[PDB]
RNA sequence: UUGUUGAUUUUGUGGGUGGUGGUGCAU
């Protein structure tokens, strides 16, 4: 199981739940509040100043929150469910999503236990 | 309690709602949904007093403003209360207009309009009545298709009533995209009547409107089930078809293709 | 329209230090990262349309 | 009767009045509760109280997110009896019947008649081809039964769903088919006059389907090519016209 | 898109619907 992999049930489980806050504006509201566990940034935000503010919220001493990189927008927002699923199989109309932030897990998985030994 | 000066100026604000029709609401009124106390603060200016034209503006305030879990309480405790109210008191057994309106505002929300208002409704003794005006509301306003498959989901695992079939024809009615999961679930529904081992659905007289559902059903879905489940709901007619729908019934799940 | 209306509202330092240009709304029901906008008699909240003073 | 009018009259006004003088009163204290709204929401505000869902509402969120996942049907209509549609059929052959013999008869639709019209006559991926030049453009390296293809393919590509502005795109490329079916007629064809069968009349039936949405666009073209073809004659005389000319005749009578 | 809010809407193309409609009749 990779760690992407692993982050494939990851977000899908705490959107079962109502857990996620998607959107850079609903990401800084659950930092700010304390109420984020995870975060999931994107390494090809084109604006560098977006990078550098999620960075530095989720490494704030009196809330420390783990941080993941990822590749592209679009496949996290496929993740956080924003596309929509066509008749053949595949996600379509998916809007991609600079920073997803993990609220509440909802359910304990086995994925949850290599994810948190990693960053330990 | 809340301040004795906040109870007499809320006491003042109820006194304009009993008998407010148009203009401007008091601005207190207005700051309610803003409040962790908003129920408390509601109770004071006494919810089954006022006007139908207050609860079409509370509506709107309190849907916008408030949480869609707390969106839930305020549609439960005071909406589908008055909505009942007004069709168990009035001499027609007709509901206001305003009123009308308003359960129209709060299914701005389906989550909240749906746990609040139609499931509270249908299993707490809904009556023909009830159901025809809410099903109305649910006709006309746009719904979500997700929403509505959840919700038409949920209606066909509850125990069958009357009142219930009627919503269940009405979000059938709404022609939308059900998933293919709530469509085996709708196959389940039928195929819970049919004589086998088998509950009092089996022999339970089925009234009209329950033909109309599964003629609702057969017209628009024929291309979205299996040919296993056509066999199943086939012979469900073949038990408990209705003399003039029946027939008609049979000859649209003939005409449909397997998915 | 405006565009990252919430980047404006917090500033970042090199050494990545975040800091907040805006004051947030007092309300708990607001509660945290609520933010008031900021006009120029007043400080006012979208969400509990309560009215501050710029300079209380 | 007149005293029970009056009655009713000043009955209606005393009414109105009450009401009226109602109405100020909502409103006055609804201005007098706003300026005291300060000191109410303060001390509100001073007494605010301090900071497991539903199993039902629970499954609620469960299935919602299922749901997503899962696919969704295509809606279908009930279909009609044989008889219902024979006799839709029967009754649109009908009135188009009788519209036909209308208009023989002098019908105008804009319904007015061609008296009407004599007064004062006497006394005084794949692109979109915008031009005929643009159609050939995707067309040069294409064989000629390929013709159909493309053009069908365009129609495709370029839908009215599809985005905004195809329904002008598509009336546009109606006008600029018709050209290049005249166009391809000019052109000498005896070598492979079978091949141009298969083209030249699958691009008639394509335009067809064009014109019975893209009417107006083709009709302007058509009255183009109407007006160009004296102005050919006005100095070439025959040499203007064309076997194209002798087609056109034939497809503005089918369409 | 709402009034701050988060996909509940907006836009373009197609498109089904008379229905909190009445009046009588047959337990």
């Amino acid at each position: 199981v990779t760690i992407e992999d692993a982050l494939k049930v990851v977000l899908r489980t705490a959107l079962v739940h109502d857990g996620l806050a998607r959107g850079l504006r609903e990401s800084t509201k659950a930092l700010t509040r304390g109420e984020a566990l995870l975060v999931v940034l994107v390494s090809s935000v084109t604006e560098a100043n977006i990078i550098k503010l999620v960075e530095g919220l989720a490494n704030d001493p009196e809330n420390k929150v783990p941080l993941i990189k990822v590749a592209d927008a679009k496949q996290l927002g496929e993740w956080a469910g924003l596309g929509k699923i066509d008749r053949e199989g595949n996600a379509r109309k998916v809007v991609g999503a600079s920073v997803v932030v993990v609220k509440n897990w909802g359910a304990e998985t086995d994925e949850l236990s290599m994810i948190m030994e990693h960053f330990s | 309690a809340l301040p004795e000066k906040v109870i007499k100026a809320y006491t003042t604000v109820g006194s304009i709602l009993k008998t407010w029709t148009h203009g401007k609401l008091p601005k207190l009124f207005k700051v309610i949904p803003s409040l962790r106390n908003w129920q408390d603060v509601i109770y004071v200016t006494n919810p089954e007093e006022w006007s139908p034209h207050v609860v079409y503006e509370a509506t709107k305030l309190f849907v916008s403003n408030l949480t869609a879990k707390e969106s839930q309480k305020f549609i439960n405790l005071i909406l589908l209360e008055r909505f009942r109210d007004n069709i168990e008191t009035s001499e027609d057994h007709s509901l206001n207009y305003h009123i009308y309106r308003a359960v129209k505002k709060s299914l701005y929300k389906p989550s909240a309009f749906f746990k609040g208002f139609l499931f509270p409704l249908v299993e707490t003794g809904c009556n023909v009545r009830e159901a025809t005006i809410a099903g109305s509301v649910l006709a006309k306003v746009s719904v979500p298709a997700l929403h509505s498959s959840a919700a038409l989901s949920y209606l066909l695992r509850l125990p069958f009533s009357p009142p219930t079939t009627v919503f269940i024809k009405i979000l059938l009615d709404k022609k939308y995209a059900l998933p293919y999961q709530t469509v085996d679930d709708c196959v389940y529904y039928f195929m819970r009547f049919r004589i086998l081992s088998n509950g009092e659905d089996a022999t339970r007289v089925l009234p009209v409107i329950w033909h109309k559902a599964f003629l609702t059903f057969a017209q628009r879905y024929k291309n979205d089930i299996t040919q296993d489940q056509r066999d199943f709901l086939l012979e469900t007619v073949r038990q408990r078809g209705h003399k003039d729908i029946g027939p008609e019934i049979r000859r649209e799940l003939l005409a449909g293709a397997s998915r | 329209k405006v565009k990252l209306a919430v980047l404006s509202y917090y500033k970042v330092d090199a050494e990545g230090k975040v800091t907040k240009l805006r004051r947030e709304c007092s309300n708990p029901t607001c509660g945290a990262g609520v933010f008031l906008a900021n006009h120029k008699d007043r400080l006012y909240c979208g969400k509990c349309h309560s009215v501050y003073k710029v300079n209380a | 009767k007149a005293e029970v009018m009056k009655e009713v009259i000043a009955k209606s006004k005393f009414y109105k009045q009450e009401r009226q003088k109602a109405q100020g009163i909502m409103e006055d204290q609804i201005d007098n509760l706003d300026d005291n709204f300060e000191d109410v929401m303060s001390e509100l505000m001073m007494t605010q109280p301090k900071k497991p869902k539903t199993d039902l509402d629970k499954e609620y969120d469960i299935k919602v997110k299922e749901l997503q996942l899962d696919k969704r049907a295509a809606p279908s209509d009930r279909t009609k009896t044989e008889e219902e549609k024979n006799a839709e059929a029967e009754e649109k052959k009908r009135e188009l019947e009788q519209q036909r013999l209308d208009r023989m008869n002098g019908m105008i639709e804009l319904e007015r008649g061609v008296e009407d019209l004599d007064d004062g006559f006497w006394e005084n991926s794949i692109s979109c081809p915008r031009t005929h030049d643009a159609l050939l453009d995707q067309v040069k390296k294409l064989d000629l039964d390929d013709h159909p293809k493309i053009v069908k393919n365009i129609i495709k590509a370029y839908q009215p769903k599809l985005a905004e502005g195809n329904k002008e795109k598509l009336g546009k490329f109606t006008a600029v088919l018709l050209r290049h079916i005249i166009f391809l007629s000019n052109q000498n064809y005896l070598k492979n006059v079978q091949s141009f069968k298969r083209t030249q009349n699958a691009l008639i039936s394509i335009l067809k389907s064009l014109s019975e949405k893209y009417n107006r666009e083709l009709s302007e073209e058509c009255r183009d090519y109407i007006n160009e073809m004296q102005a050919r004659y006005k100095k070439n005389h025959f040499d203007a016209l064309s076997n194209g000319d002798l087609v056109f005749f034939s497809i503005i009578g089918i369409l």
